[PDB]
């Protein structure tokens, strides 16, 4: 959000890769 | 940690109000009430080891301890929830990164020294669905673990790092952080794998950047200090003391930053010391 960093994006690609592992 | 200093920056006296913003294994939140009995200690902690400690505490200091359990993102929500209005505290305690029990427990996978799943989350089991350190390289592309090397973990060599990682989880998931610390190892010649500050000290090892940065990330630690800096300041009273202890350059800078009010005549700055860490004290005007 605020240090350069785009963790809310980031994440969304994290959890997407962890429901495919389910 | 320079625990004498901080309890002398926060100067606790009979009746006042404080919040651990950290409480982590209790030390800081022991040596004001070694101090001062006759107060009452609200003590917060994202982690569940440390939270119970703090409920453990709370049975010897009935009338003193509130713990709490959540992240500094949480803090005001539990706060009003508690009844705790703006403007109440009269000292305000953050002593940031990782506790001992996080570091010391192998099975937490904070230490490139001792094997335990990749984890690094600081709170614990609480949230299953919040991504571990094994999911975040795992997961991201190079570009991204290589912005987040360089950017939280000042790591020079992020892009050569985060390749490596790429190509090994290519061929086999990374889910340990022995593991781990041996891929970031091999993007650097054999005799690379250890730095010193000078030839008598300790051997550290290549990837202590990565894994702080990789801590950095799984638990968004610096957008959290922002916001617990906020809460630390609306919850003060005008002439509480915010103390904070920063152990790496990127925090010290937020919180040097954000005393200085230039985050885009709020605070009197009374105290920079380092002890490593760095301590900074303010009263809020
Ligand atoms: C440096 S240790 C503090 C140790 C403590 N002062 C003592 O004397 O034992 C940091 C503690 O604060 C917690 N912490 C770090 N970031 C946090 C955050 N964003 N929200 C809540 N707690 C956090 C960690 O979980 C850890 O237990």
């Amino acid at each position: 959000s605020l240090c350069g960093i785009d963790h809310e994006a980031l994440n969304k690609q994290i959890m997407e890769y962890k429901r495919r592992k389910d | 940690v320079m625990v004498d200093e901080v309890v002398h920056c926060l100067s606790p006296q009979k009746g006042q109000i404080f919040l651990d913003m950290t409480f982590g294994s209790g030390g800081h939140t022991k040596a004001i009430l070694q101090k001062e009995s006759d107060i009452v200690l609200y003590a917060l902690d994202r982690d569940p080891t440390a939270y119970a400690l703090a409920e453990h505490l709370s049975e010897l200091y009935p009338k003193q301890i509130r713990a709490m359990l959540g992240q500094f993102s949480q803090a005001e929500a539990l706060l009003m929830k508690a009844g705790v209005q703006p403007g109440t505290f009269d000292g305000v305690l953050m002593d940031l990164g990782c506790s001992s029990m996080q570091l010391d427990t192998p099975e937490r996978g904070f230490s490139l020294r001792k094997d335990g799943p990749l984890d690094m989350r600081m709170d614990g089991g609480r949230y299953p669905d919040m991504p571990t350190a094994a999911d975040v390289v795992n997961a991201l592309d190079q570009q991204a673990l290589a912005s987040i090397l360089r950017t939280y973990g000042e790591e020079k060599h992020a892009k050569k790092i985060a390749s490596a990682i790429v190509q090994a989880r290519s061929i086999y998931p990374i889910t340990r952080t022995q593991q781990l610390a041996s891929i970031v190892a091999g993007a650097f010649p054999p005799s690379a794998i250890y730095t010193r500050k000078d030839l008598l000290q300790r051997s550290t090892h290549i990837a202590t950047k990565t894994f702080q940065a990789l801590r950095i990330f799984v638990n968004n630690e610096l957008n959290e200090l922002y916001t617990g800096l906020k809460t630390a300041q609306k919850f003060l009273r005008p002439g509480g003391r915010l103390v904070a202890l920063s152990f790496h350059s990127l925090e010290d800078r937020i919180v040097k930053r954000f005393l200085l009010g230039i985050s885009m005549l709020m605070w009197e700055l009374i105290h920079k010391k380092v002890l490593s860490a760095k301590l900074r004290a303010a009263i809020k005007l």
